[PDB]
Formats: structure tokens, C-alpha cells, sequence
């Protein structure tokens, strides 16, 4: 393989490019909710998957984007879109697109201390239930929460568990 | 005398509607009757600022207060307005509106508008004559008056049937007209009464709101008109509809209203021949980036040419257009100066050509949904498993 | 966009400016209270709003501002009226007007430790009631907790959800 | 080759000629943020590209040109215009131009020490926005920050990884 | 352009002329206090104006004034008032004077080492608060920290974000 | 022209004849015309008899550089003129010497030639 | 003014002439301790006076002044008294005394480097308490730190803040 | 007359394409149909350096221009070009190229391109 590093980051909000003050984006940490499992007839836990927790996906401005702030608390949840757009750019040349569309709640508007002569560093935060994420085009994740889809590399790994729930 | 302390006055006042500032000028003329209650020359043109100055320059129920009350709910714009004297006949009311040079030295009319510059640092990039505008001559001195201001002169059809402005937009090749048809009401403060007025006024009041903060670039179509409700004559869009009255106005270069109560505007497209000036931001912006590029290089209309005097503007042509790129106006752009049209000849009298060469955002115009239901995802679906 | 970040920084308490000795704001974190909700028939939790937790708006001072010092612990809470003034200035020139309207109770005020050649730093907190936003004078936020009113861009987000509590 | 050095040096500020007092320029050291790179499966860094730094472009004039001093500061940031012209002589005659175009904050005046019987040497420094090199009229540099154009010798090197960030 | 430098340079403190003992000045070395900024959308960084530093202006005497000694840490700061005047000459004649109006706190008395044979060369500084050059009568620089004062060649370069935090 | 009494706007002085049209040739000219005065009452009183058209256009061109050098013209030339017949007749009257110089001409009518193109329409949108 | 500059120094300790080595004196460095400071409402900041920082007043002799080598960390810090003499003759005769009266802890014995041919230069160092200037046996500077006496010029500048502290 | 003022006009250019001012001499012949706009003689040479001087001494519709166009979208070359006058016959169209000193003290077709020396003290480099 070839080092391929992170450059170059973008963020859109409504379609609206903030390609002037995005200083920090942070993709959310997909997680197993992991029970350490140990029973009778063995010992060091398994740790069986019991499904992901909740992805908070925080990100930050430094000036006051307006179409970023009317999105905190609205009455309709889930209803912050955006993709977290980034560029890997390899060794040998060509750059591989890392979106990562969401859909949350902007649950957490943090303006920073003001010290007069710094950075305001606005951090948000977005408790998201939408997360599709791309590299290259070829697609890796959808977590749809809501509905039961989970699929990973484009098959849904709560397919065998969603035609015996009913649903 | 005066009055020390603090002092309540019981009065009547109400419907607190501010609109976000402006800053695109409009030109406007139409009919007002001089009393003594309006402070403004009949003939030459005054600066407003908001209701204040809309109504303490004319009167309350004046035509020029009615359409000035029609953009500061929209947007708190720079008005340009010279008025005109009321008349009895068509014939020569329309001739006090378009005017000229009739007097001995001075201008009236709608020619009193190249006036807004060298007097009030307003060239007017929006023209409407409200309510004149449905005949054809006004709307043919219109055309020619928003040439020399390289503006856009805002029209309307007459408010006959739906055939009949169909036939009225046909004379115009003009490229920089712009027609809405159906004629706004509106309510005017506890009338119990619609008012007709021409939605002249109005759709160059969404012109001047679009340029604050969705850019001049923005299609001033899809967005909101405010102090509306059921207009003159219903024009729906229906989808799939070969000849819904919408489509039958927009393939005839007419904008509309389309939603509830005129909600929003519907033009994408001007009053045009070719198909290169077909939308109203390829015109749009062809002016008023134009203004841009000059406002910045003010300077440079007049300066010795040294040597360097060539490359340090096409540097800084450059170095504005890069801004518009920047904020989304254009799509890349390139600026240089004519390698073939630059003679010391040409230079040693002052002339110099470069050439600007952007392209425009498309404004989305039919977007397309071709869906079919399918029986696909029925098998592996609704089963035991 | 245009990189835009602070600047200068201004507090006016009861009209009174502070144009000296304010080294540091801090305006509220606005945050949803979220409660991480998984139910049956889904997983990855959805974190549906609550409402907001309260807001307190440090600040500092480094003399004694008596202005300021009078408003700690009044009978009268929700009395502490204030601004909280900024200019972000971005690049090609225009600065964009930051305020932020208090009205609350001034909580703590704190001395620090007084080492004898180095500042004072009084930190204040006030733990605000009411507090409105304005970018450029356009609307942002207003967030009255008392008698319902959360206005995100001019809209009240509780309306829907007031004229049914009757209130 | 040719043996060919720096004879002689201008400076334009929006069209000013500097033709009587310049006894210095510096022209922007253009470098790549290299970050050194180590991992699994190979020693000896690679240091992939990161992008640039800020670009400083000193320059130093001794008289009172107060044509050079009002760009001080300015609320327009990137306002600053001007180039940086040289001419390389070489040794077989023709002499082959070397300019600069600038676009930046003029964020430093340093006047020099006044010893009175020296000269005086009023060091400036420019942090550049747009820099366009040229060398007998063809193209190699054009780094422009924002709206991502680092076009090297007339190809576009960071268009690859424009058009998936979505500018 | 006519090549002009500096030939001589005069100090007056409280209107005392220092027509003797005067062998060295220093103005302040005006610097924007930059911040180097890369968001998300771009490389090279951009600079965005911050405001600036501190102003020492250092000079130096060799005899004993004790009427500059008399101004050193005095309970009024800004109360040290003097003017660094000096004059180009330039190659036409007239000289072109440049004198600089100083208000600040006199911080430094460096006395030199004595080798008895040498010179003396008491090293001052002032942080200097009130800064005004001129340049043939004409004003380039007004900068007064306190009460928001940046005027480049007469126009204000703070009077936009100075009518927004209301002082 | 603008808003109030602002700029002016006149480039040309009132001559038909179009070679002194522009009002910073004639002020150029009406300038080096008096370093020609200033320059004969300096030859005159210092009893420059032998050396006095040396002593006049040598001192003239002291003034042409410095208009080099001010940026006031771009082309300065003193000229020997082919107008004169024979060594005995010119040296005794009538030395016709000229003087040439390419004033900096006013930016009078730029002119932007503007497009709106489909070129780049189908780089952005793909 | 008169060009005037040092030409001979002379040193005592306790009383005793060092009229033959003193090849070198230093007088301590009166710096004010200045802390910079920009706060709200305002930008390049304008330094108060905290107070002084340490005065060390180094000086070298070149013999075995074991009457200078006595004095080396005695059990009174503050034992050392000694004073600076020197004196500035100027241009037209008579000469203007400078004495500097010394009380402090020599803190420091430095010998230098004997490469046996060379001189020997014993370089001492002594952080003062007391500290008096005289000039032409005018007083300039009373500091003594413990009791609060910073007396400028004869009249007291810190007797202000010392009548509020209780001292 | 003139005009004062900053002018904006639409126009049409066809897509820039700049190339490199190289400093090799072309020869070219070819034929095209003499006019008022074509403001050259046929068997005349003259030097090129920008296509202003291909669609002025000589017109447009011609085929000197589309050569002249060849190596202007190629390298900014110094082209001395002479026009052949427009034949019918396939071997009379060739002679008139060919030509000779058939005049006074003129060569007519390729051979006018020896009269690069002595006029500008560029000789072509290259025929085509």
C-alpha cells in the first residue's frame, strides 16, 4: 500500500458550502455497545455485539455562520442535514473522496470563551441518526437507527434479525 | 414650547413589518396628485428611504405611495421615484410617463431617472412604472430607458385574459424586460376591499430582497412575495398539464404567481429572442458584475499608461473576479488584455482592451422525477423466514 | 465564504460600558437536553430533544468593578441585565455585529488568588433566564424559559407545543 | 547552461513605482507543511505533502515612502497589491524577467533603528494571499489560498481534490 | 523615485530638546498580531488581522539626563510625552521631515556597563500607548489603543467595529 | 459627473489641432519650454559665448531626466537635426537642434469585452 | 544640550577606594514588570506598571580583592553596601557626578578563566535592595523594596498605595 | 471621434489559445481570392506575428489563414508568407506557386520567399 493521509476537509450544510470556516470536523465514533460476556464453560469475556450507541458527530466553526446556527433545537428532530466531505490524497498522485452524509439534531451550540485577540471557536455537535459514509464513491456505511438498517459494504447486517422481528 | 419628563401618546400605529436592507437601487414613476400634503416637484426625481420618506414625499392615497409601500414591506430599498402629474386621457397620460426632453432645458418624465446618478449616487438597476406599463408605449420607452442604465425594466400584461398578455409579450425582442402578469391584491389596512394593484412593484420589491443575501447571481424566481392575497386572476401550475396557465405564461417569457394567495414568483426567464439571454441571471449578472469590476477599478478610468499600467489591472481585473468565483457568482473565469487589438497607436490615445471571459450559474430550472412503481421489492419481502 | 473570526470584544452591564477591564467572555452553552433513546424495533439511539439545561454565561473582570460587583445574590433574581458585544470581522473588510442579551442572576463571583504582581481576574457567572442572539441585528435566538418562548430564527419552536398546554 | 545571477530589482505598490528607494526584497519562501511519516511496514520517513504555510514577503526601503506605509493594517484585508519585478541578466546578453504579483495584509512595519549617520531601512512584511511567479512571461506559481488553486506551472494541482471537497 | 534615507534625527521629552546626547532611536515596531488560519476549503494560510502588540520604542542616551531618568515608573502611566523627529534629506534638497508623537510608560532604564574609557549609552524603552507619525505634515498612523482608534492616513480603520460594540 | 460635485471629467483642453488635445501635454510642454528660459538666463549671465549650445541643451537634458526620472515622460531625445546645410553657414546662424519626448498618455476609454460562455459549465457540474 | 559621556568610574565598598582595578561596573536594569493588556474594548495593549523585577548591579575587578570577596554570602543579606561612582565631564569642563548607593546580597563570585597571560576579571554580581541614583547630587531614585518606597524624583509615587494597604 | 469613459460591449471570442513566442523563421504559400478586406498584393511577402496580420492583409475565407492558424495555435512563430492567385486547372494552380522572375525585378510564387534576406535579415527557416 501507499501512506495516504488526510489534506484537505469540506462541509456542507442545506447544500451551503462552508469553504471558509470549518477549522475542525470530527466524524462520529461508530461503536458496539460491548457486554463483556464470560458464562459456564469458559472464562476471558466475548464481548457479543448488542448493537451500536448513539453518534454524536461535533464540529466547529470560528465565526458566526448564521446557516449553521438556526439549526440548533428545532421542533423538527432530525432535520439537520450535511455531509462531512474530505480528501485523501495518497503518495502516488490521486485523491480519495471520505463523505459522510448525516441527519440529526444540532444538540449542543458551545461558543468558546471570548478573549479578545484569539480564535471564537464555535463547537456544535450533532446527535445524528442518519450516517452514510463513502470512500471513493464505493460505499461502507448506512446506520438508519430508526427502521433497522445497519449495512455494512452494502449489505444489511440486521437483515436476518429485521424478517423475525416483524418488521 | 417643550415638553420636560416622559410623555405616552395614545396613538394609532401598527403591523410592525421590517424587511432585512437593500442595497440595489429601483427607478419608479408613476401618477401622484401635488396638494400640499406632498413636498416633491411634480417633475424631478427625490431620494426615499422608507415609509417616512414615501409619505411625507407624496400622498397617503397616491399611486407612487402604493407602490412605494409595495417593496419597503419586501425589502428597505433605495428608491429612485420621479412622479408625474395625473391626466385625463390615456393617450397623453402615457406621454407625461415616458416624457423626455419637453422642456425647455430639463427632463420629466421616465427620462428624469438618469437623474438618480449626479444626484443621489443611485444608478437605478431595476425599472417599474407601475400600472404603465400594460400599453405599449410606455413599455417600448422603457426598454430603451433601461438600455442606457443597463438595467432590468420590469413590466406587466394587461389584466385582461389569459390570451391576451400571451399577445401583448410578443412585441418585445428586448432582452432586458421582464413581464408579471396577474395583478396583485392586496388588502390596505382594514379595507374590506382587494386592491388591484399592477404586481409591478412588488416583483421588483423580491428583486432588490434577493440581491441582499441569496446574491444577484440567485434566481429570483421560487422565493416569498409579502403583502399579497388572492390575486387578479388564478394562475395555477399543474404538473404534466400541456396547457395550464403557467406553463402557457412561461413559454411566452411571462413570470407569474403561482401558490396561495401569490405566495411566490414564478419567472425564470426574461422577454427575449435569443436564447443565449434566455434567463434572468445571465442578464443579471452580465450587468452587475460589471458594476463590481468597476466600483474597485474606479481608479483605473483614468491614470498615465506607463508600462506596467496593462499588467497591474489585468492583475487586479483578475483579482476582483476571483471574489465572485469565491462567493459563487460565476464558475472560472478568465481575464486578459487583447494581444491582437493593443497598439501603441491605440494607447497613445488613451484606448486599451481587455477582454472578461466567466460563465454563469444555470439556474435550476425542471428539475425531473421520472418514478416508476415497481413489483420489485415484494419477493424476499412479506414472508415467514 | 470568507474567513471570518473575532476580533474585539465589548460588555455593557445596565447601560454601564466596560470598555477597560473585560479580558474574557463566554457566552451560554445553548445545549439539548438529550436522553439517548432505543426502543424496540431499532438500535444506535435517536436522542430526541427534552428541551435546553441551564445556561450559565461566565465572564471576567480583573479591577473592582463595583458596576458589576452589586448584582451578585440580589432578592430580586433575573435582574442582571447585560450585553455581551462582539465584532467578527472576516476578511474583505465588513465587521459583523455578535450581541447577546442576559437577564439573570449573577451567581458567583470569584475572586482569584491574589499572588501579589500578576492579575486578579474576578470570574463572574451568571445563570441567565432570558437571552437573545443577534448576528449583523438579524435574529438568531431568544430563549425565555419562563412563559415558553424558544424563537431559533424568528420562529417559535415551542408554539406548536404551547397552544396545547394551554398556555 | 548559461551562468546567470540577479543584477537588479523594482517594486511596484498599486502601480507606484519604487524605482529610486529598495535595497531589499525577499520573496515568500514557499514550503510544503511536511509532516514526517513512519509506519508499519517500511523506516525512514516519506513525508507526504500536506499543503503550504503562510507566506511572509519581506521587503525594506529607506526614505519616507508613505505611499508604502498607508497599506499598514488596513479593514480589507488582501488589499496590499503588488509585484516584486527582477531582472537575470545571464551572461549571453538578454536578460530574463523574473515578477511577482502579491495580494496580501501589509502586518508589519518595523522601522529600523535611527542612529543618525546610517540609513534607515524601514523593514516591512506582507502575509500574502495570491502569488503568481512569472519567468519571461511564462507561468509557474499561482498559489491562491482560498477557492483552492495551486496551479504549477499552468496545471491546475489541487483540481483533483477540488471537485470531491464539492468548492 | 529620488533615493532618500536618513541623515539626522533630534528627541524632544516634555518639549526638552535632546539636541546633544542622543546617539540612537527606535520606533516602534507596528506588527499586526497575525494568526495563521487553514479551514476547511483551502491550504497556505491566510492571516487574518488580529490587532496589534505591544509598542516599545527603545532609544538611548549617553549622558547623565536625568530629565528622560525623571519619567521612569511613575504613578501616572502614559504620562512619559515625546516626539522621535528626524528628517530625510533625499538627493533634490528639501528634506522631508518625519516626526513621531509618543505617549506611553517609560518601563526600561538600561545604564550600560562602565569600562571607564567608553562610552555610556543608557538604554531606555517606552511601551508606548499613544502613537502618532507624520511625513511632510501629512498623517499616515493614529493608533491609540484605548477608545478603539486605528487611523491609517485619516480614515478610521476601526470606526465599523467601533459603532457595534457601542463605545 | 457624480453624485455631487465630485470628479471632473474632461481629458481633452480646447484645441483642434489633436496633438496638444490632451491637458498634460500642453502643461509639459508650457513646463520644459520655461527650463529653456531658465536655461538661457543661465547662459547669459556667466559669459557662456563659445559653449553656449552646449552649455543650453546639456542643461536641458538635465531637465528630460529628471521628467524620466519623475515618470513625467518615457521617451526623452535631444535631437541633432538633418536640416543643416554647410559647416560655414551653420555655425555662424541658425543650429536647428529638437527635442522629442512621449508624454504619458491619460487611460482615456478602457474597454472590457465581456462574455458569458458554456465552457466551463461542464468542468463544475459533471 | 552639551554632548556629554562617560570617561572614568570609581567604586567603594564599606568605605575602601577600588581606585586601581575596576576595569568594569553595571548598573542594576530598572525594568518595570510590564504586563501586557487588551481587553474588551479595545487592541494593542497598553501595559501597566506592576512594579520592578530584580536588580542585580554586576562589576568585575581583575586582583585578589579579597575586601570584595569578603562580602559573598554573609549570614545580614543586605550587607553589602557600596557605592557607583562616575562622573560625565561633557563638553565645556565641569564634570556632572553620578553615585549609586548599593545595599544588597553578593550573590554571585564569578572567576574567570586564568589562561595565564591574560588578565583575571572576577566578575561579581550583587541583587540589590536599596538602590539610590544622584545626579550632580540631585536625587533621581530612592528604591527600597521592603517598607514601599519608590521615590522618582524626591517625591514618593508609591505613598499613595501605601496609605490604603496600612503600611 | 473618440470616446470618454470605460466601455462594456458584447462580443465574441472563441476560446482563447495562446502559445510561446518562438523565434524560428517560417516560408508559407498557398492560394486564396484576393478582396477589400485582404489587404495584400499576391506575389508580395510580408511578415506575420499575430493572426490580426492573418485576417487583415490577408481575409479569412482563404487558405494562407487556415496555415496561419496552423502555427499560431501551435508556437507564435514570425511567418513571411506570399499569396499564389486562385487557379482552376490543376497544373496552372501548381505553376503559379513555382512562378520565376517573370516580372521585373519580382519573383512571383515560392521564389518571392528569397527576398527574406535583404528586407528584414530574416531568412525563412522553414517552407511549407
Amino acid at each position: 500500500m501507499i501512506p495516504q493521509t488526510l489534506t484537505n476537509t469540506n462541509l456542507f450544510i442545506d447544500g451551503v458550502s462552508f469553504a471558509g470556516d470549518v477549522p475542525s470536523l470530527t466524524l462520529p465514533k461508530l461503536a458496539v455497545k460491548t457486554e463483556q460476556y464470560r458464562a459456564g464453560g469458559m472464562d476471558a469475556p466475548v464481548s457479543i455485539d448488542m448493537g451500536l450507541e448513539a453518534m454524536e458527530a461535533k464540529f466547529s466553526t470560528n465565526g458566526a455562520r448564521r446557516e449553521a446556527l438556526n439549526f440548533f433545537g428545532l421542533a423538527d428532530q432530525s432535520a439537520f442535514n450535511g455531509v462531512f466531505r474530505g480528501s485523501f490524497k495518497g503518495q502516488k498522485g490521486a485523491s480519495v473522496p471520505v463523505v459522510a452524509t448525516l441527519r440529526g439534531l444540532l444538540k449542543e451550540v458551545d461558543p468558546g470563551d471570548w478573549k479578545a485577540g484569539e480564535k471564537a471557536e464555535f463547537k456544535y455537535a450533532v446527535a445524528v441518526s442518519y450516517y452514510k459514509l463513502e470512500v471513493d464513491g464505493r460505499e461502507v456505511y448506512e446506520i438508519d437507527p430508526v427502521n433497522g438498517v445497519r449495512a455494512i459494504n452494502g449489505v444489511d447486517q440486521l437483515a436476518g434479525m429485521r424478517n423475525d422481528l416483524g418488521l | 414650547s417643550f415638553f420636560h419628563g416622559v410623555t405616552v401618546t395614545n396613538v394609532d400605529i401598527g403591523a410592525r413589518t421590517i424587511a432585512l436592507p437593500a442595497s440595489s437601487v429601483i427607478g419608479l414613476c408613476d401618477v401622484f396628485t401635488p396638494g400640499a400634503q406632498a413636498s416633491a416637484k411634480p417633475n424631478v426625481p427625490v431620494l426615499l428611504t422608507s415609509k417616512k420618506d414615501a409619505a411625507a414625499a407624496f400622498g397617503i392615497g397616491s399611486s407612487i405611495y402604493l407602490a412605494c409601500e409595495a417593496i419597503y414591506n419586501r425589502a428597505q430599498a433605495v428608491i429612485v421615484a420621479v412622479g408625474v402629474e395625473t391626466a385625463e386621457t390615456p393617450e397623453a397620460q402615457a406621454s407625461a410617463v415616458i416624457g423626455g426632453i419637453s422642456a425647455a432645458g430639463e427632463r420629466t418624465g421616465l427620462q428624469a431617472l438618469l437623474d438618480g446618478k449626479s444626484r443621489f449616487n443611485a444608478q437605478p438597476r431595476l425599472l417599474v412604472a407601475p400600472g404603465h406599463s400594460a400599453q405599449q408605449a410606455v413599455a417600448t420607452a422603457m426598454d430603451g430607458l433601461a438600455e442606457k442604465l443597463r438595467a432590468i425594466a420590469i413590466l406587466d400584461g394587461p389584466n385582461s385574459t389569459d390570451e391576451a398578455a400571451v399577445a401583448y409579450a410578443k412585441n418585445f425582442g428586448s432582452k432586458r424586460l421582464f413581464m408579471v402578469d396577474p395583478g396583485v391584491q392586496v388588502w390596505d389596512s382594514a379595507t374590506n376591499a382587494a386592491r388591484n394593484a399592477p404586481a409591478s412593484a412588488y416583483a421588483a420589491g423580491l428583486f432588490a430582497w434577493t440581491d441582499a443575501e441569496y446574491g444577484f447571481w440567485s434566481s429570483p424566481s421560487n422565493k416569498e412575495i409579502k403583502g399579497v392575497t388572492g390575486t387578479s386572476r388564478p394562475v395555477e401550475f399543474l404538473d404534466g398539464d400541456e396547457t395550464c396557465r403557467a406553463n402557457l405564461l412561461n413559454n411566452a417569457n411571462i413570470a407569474t404567481i403561482i401558490r396561495d394567495d401569490g405566495y411566490r414568483l414564478w419567472g425564470n426567464r426574461t422577454l427575449s429572442s435569443d436564447s443565449k439571454w434566455a434567463f434572468v441571471t445571465r442578464v443579471r449578472t452580465m450587468d452587475l458584475v460589471m458594476d463590481a469590476i468597476l466600483a474597485g477599478h474606479k481608479w483605473a478610468v483614468d491614470r498615465g499608461i506607463t508600462k506596467t499600467y496593462v499588467k497591474d489591472v489585468t492583475e487586479g481585473l483578475r483579482a476582483f473576479m476571483r471574489d465572485l468565483k469565491n462567493q459563487g457568482a460565476v464558475i472560472n473565469f478568465e481575464v486578459y488584455a487583447d494581444p491582437d487589438l493593443n497598439s501603441a497607436s491605440q494607447l497613445a490615445q488613451g484606448k486599451v482592451y481587455w477582454n472578461i471571459r466567466f460563465t454563469d450559474v444555470p439556474p435550476a430550472e425542471n428539475p425531473n422525477f421520472r418514478v416508476e412503481v415497481t413489483d420489485q421489492w415484494l419477493t424476499e419481502v412479506l414472508d415467514v423466514a
